[PDB]
């Protein structure tokens, strides 16, 4: 029963990788705040990019979560 | 790692020295840029 | 008459336009070669010693600078100063302008003058503009105000405190302040 | 070995004699390093 | 498109039985060169030409082999 | 030169010295260079043929390794 | 000679302005990298 | 502590006044200037200027061009080539000239004239966004 | 460029070799299949 | 000596037309083509060319080469021609 | 460095265009006085 | 099995690695003529641009290494680019050749920095505006960095090129394993492989430029 | 029982992932400070954007913490 | 007895998560320095935001430590 | 038994490495927001550079997924 | 035995957490340099915040260190 | 065999360290976007610097991969 | 033995804290570049700050390093 | 038997510490790009500092690498 134990440890290690997505979302929305303070007329378009940015970095993060479950539940 | 097999190291060192220091530099010395005329 | 009434807001404007260069205390370079000299006057005579004094100052400091080796090129806003100085200083002459005096001078006029002063290819490294500072109905004084280029306002170590500054914003500010000082002098010489 | 002296060494003489001398010191260093690495193997 | 077929309908077709006479005739010519040894008469240009044509007919044999086993890459099992 | 000679002695009549085969390689290189590279209005094929021959050579010695990855055994 | 058949030594012979200063600059490219 | 001097070529709005905050649309973005703001000097782009008096009440003008200068002694000089209070502009003429400008842009192809067209377009866009 | 009628010996070689290859391939495939499955089963 | 104005008329960047003309008389037009197809079939049939990951890296780098050639061949060719003609024009002016 | 500065313009031309745009958006009550108090009459020789 | 394309190639018992290493200069023909073909024209223009890029930042003594540094970038770039051909053995994936390119140049650099200018070279170990109370610790780092700058060069090349090839090869296998399975997935993986091949071309050129630029900077800091 | 041990180690690993949300909240509120010091007239909209960014970053962090508690208790 | 060993390992791995709060507080106070160097008359409000940022970022760090003290003693 | 176990552990540890990809994508699109708020006429060039950065980022990630696969399947 | 071994492992994994304090100190002093170069008239006051920032970020680091010395020497 | 098991574990732990190069490439290309939006007349030189930055940052991550393989295959 | 083993693992884990000092030195010198591009007439003072930041950030790293040695050779 | 295994594990955990230098070199060269786009007349001096930063940031990372080998080859 060392296999299931290592599956636990591997799921934990794999889900460590969400820190990058957290920091990336932080940077995206921080730069949105700054760039909107500078040129508040483009509030719409800037926000669009924000979503795009927030969608990409978080995507990578979700991958980790997916991989985590793939080590925890699938095999 | 086949890069660590030190038995084939000289086979990689001596021809490189013949290329980097003798042949490529010789071909560079034949690439000359004259000065513009009047 | 009315020109004295429109000189008050224009004086506030043009004097707040140069408060920087005296708060930052830009001294300008006395070493560089090229030089630009604008002389502001009108076209219609019968005004006394206006154009005569302008010409006096213009040619006087033209000689004063040519004695030091600085190349001076002349601009004449107003046909009177141009016609007075075209006899002797014609090769040292960049461009001149018309219709100055008939109608009260407006900011469009100063903008056009400044545009043509930039769209002329004269890489002026320093300049001076000469106008007739109006003090009272009886007396005026021939004054001149300096005009700095980009390289003297960007290299002045007193401008190291001004934040968010690069060469482009300084270029735009210098161009607008050229137009501003021309407008200030054009409003001062009509009175 | 004519044109081996003239086409091969006459061009590279000012470099092989004056400019690349420290290069040759470093090449001796590198040869010593390689010999010691191959000795411990 | 159709250019390939337009060219193939002349030389890339089965040999009509009426030209098997001069086919075995050319066979007789080459075998006469074998009889006397006229391959000594042969220079390199058309020699490598005939070698390339022999390679081509060998590739015909091998294409027939791969279509005789219904598999491209080797024998399936 | 060959492609017109029809004798076997030619094959040994040549200059099989290190200098001889070196000069043969040099003459082949110069013929190729003069034909495909050393012309104005030149093309890239003068280099793609060299690259194709280099790929054939680099595959020729790599066959001993690729043979261990066949998907048939016959 | 037309310039299509001209060698760099022929250019140095016809236009002495173009000969490189192999004495002031002994090493390649025998000239200042700026003027290169 | 702040000495605000807001002026047009023909009119003076504030002169040495003590307002607490001024929001200006510099070419390098918009920023708000309070007392002891870091010394800067900038050139404006078409847009609103909101002046906050010490009473907390706002005064909104529309500047077209010019220069803002915040100095080391908290003195602010804002010079607008055409500073118009919002009660003098209309929305329909702005939107119609925006129509015209975008039309001659998609019609024109040379760099300098299309640059002028783009400047007019962004000026009218600032107008529309400022009125509403 | 117009086509060129090929020497009939070459056409004969082409098609005779094609048919000989078809035959050889079929026979060798049916020859190797039983040995193939034999050794596949004996391997386990 | 002057340089010729054309090269060797290589077809597909790999095979020169001298081969096509040399194989034309005996086996016609489709001769070289069928020889090539038969050679590729005998290669990847007797496992002479064994499919591997290198097959797909080869296809990828060949696609990138062909696209880069077809997209930047005219540009680089005219660039070299203009460099040569600029040098020639400057030398003619200095004459 | 904005796009017009790349296109060769200067800030005086930029300001002229933006001020013309602002005046053109003035309502007809003020527009005449506006273009007359800021119209240009100088001419180049 | 997997590192097979990095093992020293041998055909018929002979080490073809010497031919593979000596081939790159064959692609750089030279001519004495004044107006020559498109290949030599483009190549001489590229060499001129490269020399102006690498050498302009040197003084009159550092510029005596123009031949060395230009031939070095021309050799590394050509090797890395020839390494992208199918089945090709890339000699820059070898730690031996990269160490033999890195150690001589760096060693000659520091030796010419310690023969002349030795006082200023040793002052370089301590930055100009450095306060005093902790300067000994700054002595530990710089020297040890100087002691690992040669290796840090060679590996930076090797561990790069090798890795690139590995990745490509691995992704290649992916396509093959998914060739007999859902084909849209195969086309997605192949588009990934094409993007990776473009990245590998760019990284070949970039690794050449960065190797020669770091040698150039070591030299500039010693002349 | 090695599974208890693996559960503890995996919970620690999974909760490593909160560093990302920490740095992300730091970046978001730092950029709020900067964008507010520039244009302090948009305090409300900048604060709303900061709340959104903080919510998303702490959401990724709490995903990590929830994975930790799911490994540690709910298998 | 291996479970207590893993308790130690998981407690260390949990408390490594405070690096995020460290970097977040660093970013928050760096941005406070910048935004105060620009517009100092806002010294009050800026600092307020800074505190908030800190008081949120550091909070995440505490969560990490919390899970540490959940594995090391509470089990 | 223990070998497949350590394979799972190493696979998780290897797939951690895309946190940097997430943070890099975040920073890339944040700076895209900022640089577009600065110069909104270069939207297409800025978006092209952002796509380039995102590509190179997901690439350095693939470098980690490679070792993850190699540990998991092709040891 | 196993417990002292895991004590060493956990102390190491815990003192990993000083990376956040290192990066935070770096960011604080970087923004100090930037904000002092922008507005050198506020130097003293700016420096004050810098100290605070340092003294706070490093603070979190200490936590990591001390909890290591709670597994390594205390229990 | 525990030696190969720890080889896998150490290979994963080693290849964790590519997150740094991911984040660094993100930073470099974001700063390229910014500095090109501020001075688009330097499009070439800026890009040049970007290249250098990339090629150095990524380099560090590959070092990690080196040790990974140096552990995974060559002991 | 199991003590030497985990002492090796603990030193190897502890020496990760140098990542923070790497990133902190990077940030300090990048901000020094920026603050010099802004106000080059303070090149002395700026540099001093830089060194300070450096000499502080790396300092934290050193702590981590010595901790590793502290659990490798001392105890 | 297990000491060599732990040497592998500790070597991996030690060499993961290069992410800091990856991110630091990224930051240094991104700030070089920005500061050059702002004041392109100091291109040389900025570059100098960049190198310094690089030569320092990388330095820290290499320390980790050294420790790796000092655990993997010396003992
Ligand atoms: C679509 O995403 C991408 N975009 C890219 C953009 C540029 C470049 Br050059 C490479 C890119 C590569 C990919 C994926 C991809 C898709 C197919 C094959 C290979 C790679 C990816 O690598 C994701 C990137 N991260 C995760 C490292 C991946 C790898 C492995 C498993 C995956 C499973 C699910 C999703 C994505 C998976």
């Amino acid at each position: 029963d060392i296999d299931t134990a290592a599956k636990f440890i591997g799921a934990g290690a794999a889900t460590v990788g969400v820190a990058g997505s957290g920091a990336g979302i932080g940077t995206v929305f921080g730069s949105l705040i700054i760039g909107y303070a500078r040129n508040p007329s483009l509030k719409q378009q800037l926000f669009s990019y924000a979503i795009l940015g927030f969608a990409l970095s978080e995507a990578m993060g979700l991958f980790c979560l997916m991989v985590a479950f793939l080590i925890l539940f699938a095999m | 790692m086949p890069q660590l097999n030190t038995t084939v190291w000289p086979t990689m060192i001596t021809p490189m020295l013949l290329t980097l220091f003798l042949i490529t530099q010789l071909k560079m010395l034949n690439t000359n840029y004259h000065l513009p005329p009047s | 008459a009315r020109a004295e009434r429109e000189l008050k807001p224009a004086r506030i404007y043009g004097l707040g336009s140069l408060a920087l260069y005296e708060k930052a205390d830009i001294k300008g370079p006395e070493d560089k070669k090229k030089h630009l000299l604008i002389g502001v006057s009108s076209d219609r005579g019968l005004c006394g010693a206006i154009h005569s004094s302008i010409a006096k100052q213009m040619k006087s400091e033209v000689a004063t600078l040519t004695a030091a080796g600085k190349e001076v090129m002349l601009v004449g806003i107003g046909d009177k100063i141009r016609g007075i100085l075209y006899r002797t200083h014609s090769d040292q002459f960049l461009v001149a302008f018309k219709e100055v005096g008939r109608k009260p001078p407006t900011f469009g006029d100063a903008s056009v003058i400044a545009l043509e002063l930039l769209n002329s290819g004269y890489e002026f490294d320093e300049g001076s503009i000469i106008f007739n500072k109006f003090r009272s109905v009886i007396s005026y004084k021939t004054e001149e105000k300096p005009i700095f280029s980009l390289n003297t306002v960007a290299s002045a170590d007193s401008m190291s405190i001004y934040d968010d500054i690069d060469a482009d914003v300084l270029q735009n500010y210098q161009e607008y302040n050229l137009a501003n000082i021309i407008y200030y002098s054009l409003k001062e010489s009509t009175t | 070995l004519q044109s081996i002296i003239k086409n091969i060494w006459i061009p590279m003489k000012p470099y092989y004699t004056k400019v690349y001398q420290e290069i040759w010191i470093g090449m001796g260093l590198m040869g010593f390093i390689v010999y010691k690495i191959r000795a411990a193997d | 498109l159709a250019t390939f077929w337009y060219y193939a309908k002349v030389e890339l077709v089965p040999p009509t039985p009426a030209e098997i006479p001069r086919a075995i005739q050319s066979l007789k010519k080459i075998v006469n060169s074998a009889q006397t040894g006229s391959f000594k008469q042969l220079t390199v240009k058309e020699a490598v030409l005939n070698g390339l044509v022999a390679t081509e007919v060998l590739m015909w044999f091998y294409v027939g082999e791969i279509i005789g086993k219904r598999g491209i890459i080797g024998y399936d099992v | 030169e060959v492609k017109l000679g029809e004798l076997p002695s030619w094959i040994l009549m040549r200059d099989f010295s290190p200098s001889g085969i070196f000069g043969a390689f040099q003459r082949g290189y110069y013929r190729y260079y003069n034909k495909y590279i050393n012309v104005k209005k030149g093309s890239i094929s003068g280099i793609t043929m060299v690259l194709a021959c280099y790929v054939l050579f680099s595959y020729s010695f790599s066959y001993k390794h690729l043979k261990h990855e066949r998907l048939r055994k016959y | 000679i037309p310039f299509d058949q001209m060698t760099i030594e022929d250019l140095n012979e016809a236009f002495p302005e173009t000969k490189l200063d192999k004495k002031k600059y002994p090493y390649w490219p025998h000239q200042p990298i700026e003027n290169l | 502590q702040m000495s605000f001097t807001f002026a047009s070529p023909t009119q003076v709005f504030f002169n040495g006044a003590n307002v607490r905050q001024v929001d200006v649309p510099t070419l390098t973005g918009a920023f708000g200037i309070l007392a002891a703001h870091v010394p800067t000097l900038q050139v404006l782009r078409p847009g609103l200027v909101v002046v906050h008096a010490e009473d907390g009440t706002t005064s909104k003008y529309f500047v077209s061009s010019g220069s803002i200068a915040v100095n080391a002694d908290s003195s602010v000089q804002l010079l607008a080539e055409e500073a118009v209070t919002l009660d003098m502009l209309d929305l329909g003429a702005a939107k119609a000239n925006l129509e015209k400008a975008q039309a001659e842009l998609v019609g024109t192809a040379d760099e300098a004239t299309r640059a002028e067209i783009q400047i007019r377009i962004e000026a009218n866009e600032a107008l529309v966004k400022a009125l509403e | 460029v117009p086509p060129v009628q090929v020497s009939p010996l070459i056409k004969l070689g082409r098609y005779s070799a094609l048919f000989l290859g078809v035959a050889y391939g079929a026979t060798r495939y049916n020859y190797l299949k039983p040995r193939a499955e034999e050794e596949r089963r004996i391997a386990a | 000596p002057p340089l010729p104005e054309y090269g060797g008329k290589v077809r597909y960047g790999l095979i020169p037309e001298e081969f096509f003309q040399f194989l034309y008389p005996k086996t016609g037009v489709t001769g070289p083509y069928v020889l090539g197809t038969g050679l590729i079939l005998y290669a990847l049939s007797k496992e002479i060319y064994v499919i591997s990951a290198e097959t797909f890296t080869a296809l990828s780098v060949l696609g990138v080469m062909v696209y880069g050639i077809k997209k930047y061949g005219p540009f680089v060719a005219d660039f070299a021609d203009k460099l040569n003609e600029q040098k020639l024009a400057q030398l003619e002016e200095a004459k | 460095v904005a796009y017009w500065r790349q296109a060769g313009l200067s800030y005086i031309r930029y300001s002229q265009i933006c001020a013309k745009a602002v005046r053109d958006a003035l309502k007809t009550e003020f527009k005449a006085n506006a273009e007359k108090t800021s119209g240009s009459n100088v001419k180049i020789v | 099995n997997l590192f097979a394309s990095f093992i020293a190639p041998t055909i018929l018992g002979l080490p073809a690695a010497v031919l593979i290493i000596l081939f790159p200069p064959l692609l750089i023909p030279t001519s004495k003529y004044l107006i020559n073909n498109r290949l030599i024209t483009t190549q001489q223009w590229l060499i001129k641009l490269t020399s102006k890029q690498m050498m302009t930042m040197h003084n009159t003594k550092g510029r005596t290494w123009s031949l060395m540094l230009v031939s070095l970038i021309i050799f590394i770039a050509t090797t890395n680019l020839l390494g992208l051909l199918p089945h090709s053995f890339t000699p820059t994936t070898q730690l031996s050749m990269n160490l033999a390119m890195a150690i001589p140049l760096w060693a000659g650099t520091v030796i010419m920095g310690f023969r002349s200018k030795i006082k200023n070279a040793l002052a370089h170990f301590l930055p100009q505006g450095t306060p005093t109370p902790l300067i000994p610790m700054l002595v530990i780092i710089e020297t040890i960095s100087l002691l690992i700058q040669p290796m840090a060069l060679a590996v930076r090349l090797t561990a790069n090129i090798t890795a690139g090839h590995l990745l490509m090869h691995l992704i290649g296998s992916a396509t093959l394993a998914m060739s007999t399975i859902n084909l849209p997935s195969t086309l997605i993986i192949f588009t990934i492989l094409i993007l990776l091949t473009i990245l590998e071309i760019a990284v070949a050129l970039i690794q050449a430029y960065v190797f020669t630029l770091l040698v150039s900077l070591y030299l500039h800091d010693n002349t």
